């Protein structure tokens, strides 16, 4: 309910996190002094052992501990403007047991690493002759999942084509409930972000030439449906168009990979502006984004670490 | 097809719709070899470099006939910055193969 | 190999391990690998190759972004193996012709 409460936590857990001198001196050692650099900060807590799925399983039981308590801590407003977070989690969860359920593979096949949910919901989620059951059972009460999932059911019972809407009406609609309360700083990072994913979902779907606007969804500003066709197309004066809006470096670009680079600078350089909000929402979202940046760079650290990779294949992946 | 090379690398193998498999741990590989052998999967076998120099072992021992686990000496992801002498694995195929140690 | 290993350790850095091994256990086998008659010198060879449908792609509006590029970058790896493969096969098998050859010209010079 009250925005101070869980802000003044956030300050807290904002106050401790990883310096850049910190990686910039882990940039070059041998996986044992990446060992012992994460056997003092706050990630240790969680390190049984040694080897990568205890790194793995440590950084995700703390990101767990650390990050998935903020969405509890608040009841109304400030959980139903603070849950538009981290609930990417929640629909990867989905999307694996909706694929599980479609395949035949057991149900004990998949991680699911944990979202917003309880996963109780997930083992009773599983058996159910109808999915609006499923739907049901999965719905706690303002959840966009639960009035998304039996939005776009209203077809079949269990297809695949049911997932690409399942995607589409999940994007949209975390869009729509953005618009549709009052956060200032959350409404037009949703709008960047879901106009990043579908300009990156129309790189990565370039030379197809399959029909664009089924693909296309509605919440971007920056782009639109001619700009989305041209861009699927190949020329890319359009992505050189973007001037003066936040995408500023970002030009003349063509592979996946400095693509992708540059939407999650860009992302991580737009909301680092939420400390300009430092009683409202803003400052949570500059808390989530940062500390999942701060995970997968962590991650990918641990990665060349261990395997002994050069720093000319990282360094371009530590540049923001 | 199916592979033993690493229990990090087989997780790209299911992702490319291909069974993989690991160990890193050579008389346990080479029983998983064996296994695998016996559980034909679809008639090629990439084995890893450093954790059987030569994949034939299991296959010259048990099946002496039609070779039907095609053995790749597959490398792994710890050497790939510099490859370890895919000329000099061509001279060992030579000296292997027809008997006589040449060079060019 | 250098390029699909640098794809696939960005790929689960940066997206999670458990998502794209949820992406990779989603993924079909793709059967109907195979291998035919290469009928050199009176001595059936097989040669393989795989089917590795493209166009049913699971959902390629991907909310992984990465596992598309690493998907692309192991089917490349997977056709490198399974050309040096129906190569080598048959590169051994000439080998062996070559020896038995010899060891019957000079069995046959030392004996008869």
């Amino acid at each position: 309910d009250d925005f101070a409460y869980l802000n003044a936590r956030v300050r807290v857990r904002r106050g401790t996190l990883l310096k850049e001198s910190f990686f910039q001196e882990a940039l070059d050692l041998s996986f044992a002094d990446f060992l012992r650099l994460l056997s003092e900060t706050v990630y240790g807590g969680e390190l049984a052992g040694q080897g990568l799925p205890d790194v793995d399983r440590a950084v995700l039981r703390t990101q767990a501990k650390l990050v998935g308590d903020l969405p509890r801590l608040v009841t109304g407003e400030a959980r139903e403007a603070v849950r538009l977070l981290l609930l990417r989690n929640d629909l990867h969860n989905l999307q694996a047991l909706l694929r599980a359920k479609a395949t035949g593979r057991p149900f004990e096949e998949v991680l699911l690493l944990p979202g917003t949910l309880r996963e109780e919901v997930w083992r009773q989620a599983y058996e159910a002759q109808d999915p609006a059951g499923m739907a049901q059972v999965l719905a706690v009460p303002g959840h966009p999942l639960a009035r998304a999932l039996r939005a776009v059911l209203r077809e079949t019972q269990d297809l695949a084509r049911v997932e690409a809407l399942l995607a589409k009406r999940f994007f949209e609609d975390v869009a729509k409930a953005a618009k549709g309360l009052d956060q200032p700083a959350l409404r037009d990072y949703l709008a960047l972000e879901v106009d990043a994913e579908n300009l990156r979902t129309a790189f990565k779907l370039q030379g197809s030439g399959l029909a664009p606007d089924a693909f296309f969804l509605k919440g971007g500003r920056f782009v639109d449906r001619v700009r989305f066709a041209r861009l699927m197309e190949g020329d890319y004066a359009v992505l050189d168009e973007l001037s003066g809006t936040p995408f500023s470096g970002l030009s003349g670009v063509r592979d996946l990979k400095a693509l992708e680079r540059g939407l999650r600078c860009v992302l991580l350089k737009e909301a680092k502006k939420g400390v300009q909000d430092p009683l409202g929402v803003g400052l949570v979202l500059a808390y989530v984004k940062e500390r999942e940046w701060e995970a997968v760079r962590l991650r990918l650290l641990a990665r060349r670490a261990y395997f002994g990779l050069p720093r000319a294949q990282v360094e371009e992946e530590v540049v923001c | 097809m199916a592979v033993i090379a690493d229990p990090e690398t087989a997780q790209g193998f299911r992702l490319a719709g291909l069974e993989g498999y690991g160990a890193s741990s050579a008389e346990e590989a080479q029983s998983l070899l064996e296994t695998l052998v016996e559980r034909g999967g679809y008639a090629l076998v990439a084995v890893d470099e450093a954790l059987l120099p030569d994949p034939e072992r299991a296959v010259e021992r048990l099946m002496r006939g039609r070779d039907l686990p095609v053995l790749l000496p597959i490398a792994g992801l710890k050497e790939a910055f510099q490859g370890h002498d895919v000329e000099g694995y061509m001279r060992e195929l030579v000296r292997k193969t027809i008997g006589f140690d040449i060079k060019l | 190999a250098k390029e699909a290993y640098a794809a696939l350790l960005l790929a689960q850095a940066f997206d999670g391990p458990e998502v794209v091994a949820g992406a990779a256990l989603g993924v079909p086998p793709l059967e109907g690998v195979e291998a035919e008659v290469e009928n050199v010198w009176g001595s059936k060879v097989p040669r393989l190759k795989a089917t590795f449908p493209d166009g049913a792609l699971l959902s390629p509006v991907g909310t992984p972004a990465y596992t598309l590029e690493a998907s692309r970058a192991f089917r490349r790896y997977a056709e490198a193996l399974i050309r040096v493969a129906n190569t080598e096969t048959r590169l051994k098998k000439i080998g062996e012709e070559i020896k038995k050859t010899t060891r019957r010209v000079n069995a046959l010079e030392q004996v008869v």
